[PDB]
């Protein structure tokens, strides 16, 4: 029922779905009390096209909720290729830069920072970008000045929870999964209480922050190798973040912007208080 | 983050209770041994970049497929990647030496792995490998430093291989 | 010119212009060698809004650069 | 959980670093310190009982009026979640003193503190009161370094709640 | 950012030198006089609320303009703003003393703030007074608190007063 | 520049935060351990040159071609800066012994060492062996804590090199 | 950014024409000559690193004070700077070599200057002195390289020395 | 402005890297390409008086009642405006063709297209249908790829209307 | 893995964009350009052999002391592990040669090479000498744009290791 072989067997569209059950579809036969086995308390099968209407029906009816649908040959091609991503190309800007030079920083610095989403040409910050062009600031300011921007804010911000925001600011402005429960916590109290300006700066102007990219170097992918101080598991929480070259950021989606890293997931790597 | 005074106080307020005088005094002796840890820790720091270098040399001696083509720690690369998590876990089991509590270890940070890796494909056992050596390595510091005073660090060594065993735990 | 023009995009009421001298404690080029600077950027001139002033001098301090001036915007 | 031990571990792991001469000078100052912090531990641990009553008494005394039918310092229920409130205020001091830090009191009682305060109509003055009273009875349980360490976090309550 | 030490480091740098035996002892009763900069700075720290609170009712005491229409610590925004600044002030002197040095004083609060208040239209000579009524009540508590060792804090006393005056050159 | 007084004001101006008892405990650890320190820093300056030179003529012997025509440790000038070097070294170990911590090797030394290295074919396993003969003789010179403190700068600066 | 043509296209459609019979010849003689500015580009990109370093070791030869306490390119952290803006104007000067116009250095290197380097009291003529260095081997480099087939190539070295002394007219 | 040795450049300098054999190998392609580009742009510039004419003339055929009174292809302004802005579309085509890339399109003519002729009220049909001539007959000015680069242009300006 | 095809639909789909004329003109270069390329590439290919253990001599014969017992040119691994790293050098210029750009170079050799050459004390000198020797060689076997290819891709690795 798990991780699937091969679509259809006349043909069919083969869907895999997750629910939670009641001891009313599975259960032990033991003396006393009906119940599912404690690990299977979330399942998934896979099922062809036609047996899939009876068979949510069933589900849904005996007890259980559905949590998932999608097609299985979705599923099957399996994570994404992480090549291109796993030691990148660094772009930095030179005191004094051919112009073009400044061209390249700021093509990179927008996929970066708003990932891989478009930014249509009516929508590019051309003022702030004159800024970059003159020196007058570097390359952190845009870093900084794009975040504050309405349509960072926009795409980011307005549409989702804070838990997704959070989430999305350190693979932009980091490049790096959020390693633990308290991440996300000490974060959402500081845009409670100092606004979401403060709370944008608290990246920019980090250790971590500058110790990587110092001052001149757009933000780029670095958790998918090894870190300092970064717990085992936000390796695999890169992949849950960056789904591949054409994967982005979207809020365009059906479903909206949502997640992605599942919040049991992260305490798995430590819970403590505040 | 947890250490271990904050474990006490947790496990003290989940009562609703002013420390146990049993309690209080495990605290004392962590405060008594407090200058072994400081040189414990201080072995491991001293020494990270031989550690790692150490554990390296041996684990490709012993796994001559990993840096064929084909292999997890081929080309410069993926060596630099796998160089590097060495690193990153050296790091927070030194953390939890300081701290006397895996709530920087196998609390903050000791799960994903095992399923990712194995997704990954990458051979926890291995993996688990790696940190035995560099376990091996590191303990071997712990117990013979530069001019330190003469005693006993067999408590902080068995402390300290816990981490160590606890990594290698949860990643195989 | 970093002679703010308009608003900056910065909205809010006020802008302040403050210009500080900004380490290689902060910044520093992708390069391999020592958390340096491109020479020019010493002090860097920066426009922000009054709601986001106290946060961004908080962070300047911080991280150690000092600030060296503050005017008005306009 | 703010210690000196957990702060400086945040630091390293921020920086992506192992710690350093630095980090070990600072873990040294909170293990020398133990002693007084432990000191005030045990003393404010075993008063607590009167250090309490003593505080929750002093609370009506210089607010007559909450004892008056009618008011807040009236019948067993507000009466007990007083003392209570107290105790667990001198709670987290003890576990503050244990700790090497405020993070006990950051977490258990600051964090939320004047949200809590407001939407119960407990006025923070009372709690002031209760503690600077604490605090005049502590002069004579304890002196010299554990003295300085009890005061410490009772004046950090005081400002937490000013 | 400087400290007291860095300081020093930083001029024998400047010379292409190990620390003059001159440097070395000043320093070394730096190192002497620390309890007494710990209390000093713990002074501070233990009283700040009622520090800002007393130096604020005696400058409206003082100047009732500003809490009139058309004043600038009215309404309750221009008031808790100028709470607040007082606040920022206090702290950054407290950290200034527990260093040993004004630079982060000068860096990170006092570089700009002038031109910011004037800017502002913050009548800067009400600032620099609110400024000298914290330094009377800081070096108040930094005189006289709870059991603490009888001994001299002069010393102190004064260096605390420079970061205040400082302060209040550098806005007035 | 990173001593534990400048740490403690960092992480506190950071959460817009009066120093509290967790970061005055840590400054106490720095103020105690100020005599161990200095003492190190005492020896270390007036027993000083002749181990540049020590040092200096190892990277030779270890390293026998550096020392023949054609090679980087030939000429006054070469011998000349390599003695310069490893003073330099030195030099910030005096100053983050006096600091308290090792911001005056991240700052003046280890900020941009490889890349300079690189540029200028200097290789790290000259100043590594430079410095394992300092720690060597170090041995003799301190003893107890300062030269645990002594060992903890000489192995940074190894450490900044692998 | 422009380049040779896009040069020539902006300066015609200021006329409201299409490009004279003058101009289109000229950029009929550029593609002429592509094969060798190639070559050229390619001798730069080739030797980078050396062409960086041996302006630099020469550098330091000349001006023993940069690399003295008190000197622009003392620490390790500003002789790294030193090296990184070397290559700076070596790739920006190479990128020129390209174009057959100056705006590139005009509209970015020519454009702010005055309030750069001279506002950090960076000496420009030492930065122009390393310029000038990096033109002398780049030059060389163009002029004597790995069996490429033998002819003049004096006009592209001059259009690259042109982009050399703008940087260092620019930067003194 | 977009060109073959603009665009290798920006994506260099957004590395912060020299250029390599990668963007040298692409810089031949524009160099070697330039004589059958070049030509296409004299045929289309002398030629350009009449082709203007020709495609004037097929927005009126094509689109009879334009030229009626009380419309957009009436009197010498319109008709003399109409010219004029056919005349600029070749003009940037030779532009494009002479200078490796449609960066004198994307710039002069497409950036800002349909807004400006939306407020206008011009249809980019008739454009299309100028184009769609000028295409046809330049099927025997040219041949082989001369031919395909006027082509290449023609079409990529017919797709930025539609 | 860049190479020309590569970086010109990166630079499209990153601006939403179909490949245009300014796109394909640059394809054409690399593709104009296989010739030389892999003419380089097949006698790169026949020669390994020997082009791997005249460089691996030129190692030892340039650093003499390498070939000593407890040295790195030492025993049979040693000296095995060499061949095996110059042929990999040799192995990814051919895969650039063949690919049309330095992507094979990019992300099997030089993404990570100093984090792995500085923990494993291996020298770029000897890389550089093992490399300079190659070139010196295919002098004689190549010539023309040939041969300025096995340069361009034989020098990239050189910076790359400077
Ligand atoms: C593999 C061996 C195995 C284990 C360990 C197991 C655990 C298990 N405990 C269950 C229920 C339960 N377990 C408890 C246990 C407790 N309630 C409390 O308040 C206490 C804290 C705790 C007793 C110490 C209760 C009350 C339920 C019933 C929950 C319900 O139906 O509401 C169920 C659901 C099925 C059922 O009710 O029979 C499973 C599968 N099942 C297994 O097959
Ligand atoms: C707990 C009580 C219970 C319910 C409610 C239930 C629903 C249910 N409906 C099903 C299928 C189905 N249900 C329908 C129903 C419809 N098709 C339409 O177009 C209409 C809109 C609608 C009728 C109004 C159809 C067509 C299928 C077969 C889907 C397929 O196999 O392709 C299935 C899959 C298993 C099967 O086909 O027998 C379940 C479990 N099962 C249960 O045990
Ligand atoms: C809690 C302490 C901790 C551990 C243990 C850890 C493991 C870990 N290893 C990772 C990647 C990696 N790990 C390796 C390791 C190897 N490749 C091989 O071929 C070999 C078999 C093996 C070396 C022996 C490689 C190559 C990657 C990069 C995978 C990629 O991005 O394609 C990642 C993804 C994030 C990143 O790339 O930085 C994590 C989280 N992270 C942690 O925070
Ligand atoms: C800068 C941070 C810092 C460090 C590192 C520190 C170390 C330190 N280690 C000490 C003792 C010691 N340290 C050790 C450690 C060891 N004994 C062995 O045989 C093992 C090889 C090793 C095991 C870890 C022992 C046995 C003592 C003496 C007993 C004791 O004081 O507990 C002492 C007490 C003075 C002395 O006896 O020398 C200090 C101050 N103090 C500090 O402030
Ligand atoms: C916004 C991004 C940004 C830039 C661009 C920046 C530039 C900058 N360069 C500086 C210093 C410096 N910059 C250099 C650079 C050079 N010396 C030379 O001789 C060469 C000509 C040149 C290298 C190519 C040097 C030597 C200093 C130190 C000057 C001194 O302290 O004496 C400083 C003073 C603060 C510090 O030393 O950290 C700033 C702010 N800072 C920034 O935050
Ligand atoms: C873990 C740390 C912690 C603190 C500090 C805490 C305070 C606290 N005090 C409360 C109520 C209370 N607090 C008091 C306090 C007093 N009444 C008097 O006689 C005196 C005037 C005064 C003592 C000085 C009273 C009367 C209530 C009942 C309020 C109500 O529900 O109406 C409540 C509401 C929930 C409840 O009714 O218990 C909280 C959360 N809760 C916590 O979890
Ligand atoms: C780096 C640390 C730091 C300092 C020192 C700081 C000062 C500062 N004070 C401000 C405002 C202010 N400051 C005051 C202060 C006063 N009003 C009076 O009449 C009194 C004389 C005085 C109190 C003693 C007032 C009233 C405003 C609001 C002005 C307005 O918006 O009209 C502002 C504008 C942004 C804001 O209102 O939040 C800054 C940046 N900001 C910082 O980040
Ligand atoms: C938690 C951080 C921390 C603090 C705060 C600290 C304080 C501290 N203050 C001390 C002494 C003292 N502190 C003072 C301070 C004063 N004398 C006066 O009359 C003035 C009112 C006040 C001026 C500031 C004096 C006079 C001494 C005794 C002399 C000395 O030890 O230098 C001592 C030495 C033991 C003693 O004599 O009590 C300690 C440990 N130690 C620490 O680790
Ligand atoms: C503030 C801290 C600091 C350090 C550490 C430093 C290192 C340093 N060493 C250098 C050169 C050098 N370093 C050496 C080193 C040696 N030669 C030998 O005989 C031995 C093998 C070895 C000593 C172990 C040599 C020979 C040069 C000259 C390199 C050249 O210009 O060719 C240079 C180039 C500028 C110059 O020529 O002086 C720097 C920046 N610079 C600094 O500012
Ligand atoms: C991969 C990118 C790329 C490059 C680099 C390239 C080079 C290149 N250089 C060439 C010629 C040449 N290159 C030079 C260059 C020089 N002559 C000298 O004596 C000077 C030392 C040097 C000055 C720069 C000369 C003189 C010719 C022959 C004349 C010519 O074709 O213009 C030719 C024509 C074929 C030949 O005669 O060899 C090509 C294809 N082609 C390309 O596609
Ligand atoms: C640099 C590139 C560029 C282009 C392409 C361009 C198009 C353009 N065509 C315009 C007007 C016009 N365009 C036409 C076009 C036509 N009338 C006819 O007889 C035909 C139906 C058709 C030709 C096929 C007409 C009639 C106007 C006048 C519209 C008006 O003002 O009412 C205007 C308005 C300003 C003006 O009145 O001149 C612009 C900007 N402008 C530019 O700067
Ligand atoms: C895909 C591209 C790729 C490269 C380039 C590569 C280099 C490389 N060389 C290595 C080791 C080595 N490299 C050498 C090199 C040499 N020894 C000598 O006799 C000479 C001095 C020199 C040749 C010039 C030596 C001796 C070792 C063994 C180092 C050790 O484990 O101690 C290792 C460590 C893993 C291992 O032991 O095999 C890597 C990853 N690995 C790769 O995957």
């Amino acid at each position: 029922m798990n991780v699937l072989t091969t679509s259809s067997q006349r043909g069919g569209k083969l869907f895999k779905v997750t629910m939670t059950l009641s001891p009313a579809l599975s259960h032990h036969p033991w003396p006393s009390l009906d119940t599912y086995e404690p690990s299977q308390n979330s399942y998934s099968v896979v099922v062809p096209l036609d047996r899939l209407l009876a068979e949510m029906t069933y589900i849904k009816n005996k007890g259980g909720r559905v949590l998932d649908i999608s097609p299985a040959d979705l599923e099957a091609l399996g994570p994404p290729d992480i090549s291109s991503v796993a030691i990148p190309l660094k772009v930095e800007l030179w005191a004094k830069a051919d112009v073009s030079d400044v061209q390249a920083a700021i093509v990179a610095a927008y996929k970066q920072i708003f990932g891989n989403t478009y930014v249509l040409e009516s929508e590019r910050l051309t003022s702030a970008e004159s800024l970059l062009r003159n020196g007058s600031i570097s390359v952190r300011e845009f870093v900084r000045l794009l975040a504050k921007s309405e349509l960072y804010k926009e795409r980011f911000f307005f549409c989702t929870s804070n838990n997704r925001f959070t989430e999305l600011n350190f693979k932009h402005f980091l490049g790096r999964a959020p390693y633990n429960q308290s991440e996300i916590a000490a974060h959402l109290d500081r845009y409670q209480t100092f606004g979401y300006d403060a709370e944008i700066d608290s990246y920019i102007d980090s250790d971590e922050y500058i110790q990587a990219f110092g001052e001149n170097v757009v933000p780029y992918y670095r958790g998918f190798k090894s870190q300092s101080g970064q717990t085992v598991e936000s390796f695999n929480r890169m992949f849950k973040l960056y789904r591949g070259d054409a994967g982005s950021d979207t809020n365009l989606n059906l479903q909206g912007q949502k997640r992605r890293v599942d919040p049991k997931n992260l305490l798995r790597s430590g819970r403590g208080i505040v | 983050m947890q250490d271990a005074f904050t474990k006490a106080i947790v496990a003290a307020d989940l009562r609703g209770s002013f420390l146990s005088e049993q309690e209080l005094n495990q605290l004392t002796n962590l405060v008594k041994e407090s200058n072994k840890r400081l040189d414990a820790v201080n072995a491991i720091t001293g020494n990270a970049a031989e550690i790692i270098s150490d554990a390296a040399h041996k684990l490709f001696a012993e796994q001559t497929d990993l840096i064929r083509p084909g292999g997890n720690a081929y080309p410069n690369r993926r060596m630099a990647a796998c160089l590097r998590d060495m690193e990153i876990i050296l790091r927070y089991v030194s953390y939890a030496l300081l701290a006397g509590d895996a709530s920087v270890l196998e609390d903050r940070c000791l799960n994903g792995l095992k399923e990712t890796y194995v997704a990954l494909g990458t051979p926890t056992r291995s993996v688990a490998r790696a940190v035995q050596l560099m376990k091996e390595t590191a303990i071997g510091y712990v117990n013979s430093p530069s001019g330190v005073t003469r005693g006993d660090c067999s408590a902080l060594v068995n402390e300290a291989a816990t981490y160590f065993d606890k990594a290698a735990a949860s990643i195989a | 010119m970093s002679v703010l023009t308009g608003d900056n995009q910065q909205r809010g009421s006020k802008l302040f212009k403050i210009t500080i001298a900004l380490s290689p404690t902060l910044a520093h080029h992708p390069w391999p060698g020592l958390d340096t600077h491109e020479p020019s950027q010493s002090s860097y001139s920066t426009i922000v809004s009054l709601e986001r002033l106290l946060p961004e001098m908080t962070r300047i301090k911080r991280n150690g650069g000092r600030i060296l001036e503050i005017t008005e915007g306009e | 959980m703010k210690t000196v031990i957990t702060e400086v571990i945040a630091s390293a792991d921020s920086q992506g670093r192992f710690l350093n001469n630095t980090e070990l000078q600072a873990a040294n100052g909170r293990f020398q310190r133990a002693t007084a912090s432990m000191e005030a531990a045990r003393a404010l641990t075993s008063n607590a009982d009167s250090l309490v009553k003593g505080a929750v008494q002093e609370v009506y005394n210089k607010f007559p009026y909450l004892t008056q039918p009618g008011q807040m310092g009236y019948g067993d229920t507000n009466q007990a979640k007083c003392a209570r409130d107290i105790s667990h205020y001198l709670r987290f001091i003890t576990y503050s003193l244990v700790a090497g830090g405020t993070g006990p009191l950051d977490d258990y009682i600051v964090a939320g503190l004047r949200e809590v305060n407001r939407t119960f109509n407990l006025s923070p003055s009372w709690y002031i009161e209760a503690l600077k009273h604490i605090k005049g009875k502590v002069g004579s349980q304890l002196s010299g370094q554990p003295l300085t360490e009890a005061n410490a976090y009772i004046d950090y309550c005081i400002n937490a709640l000013s």
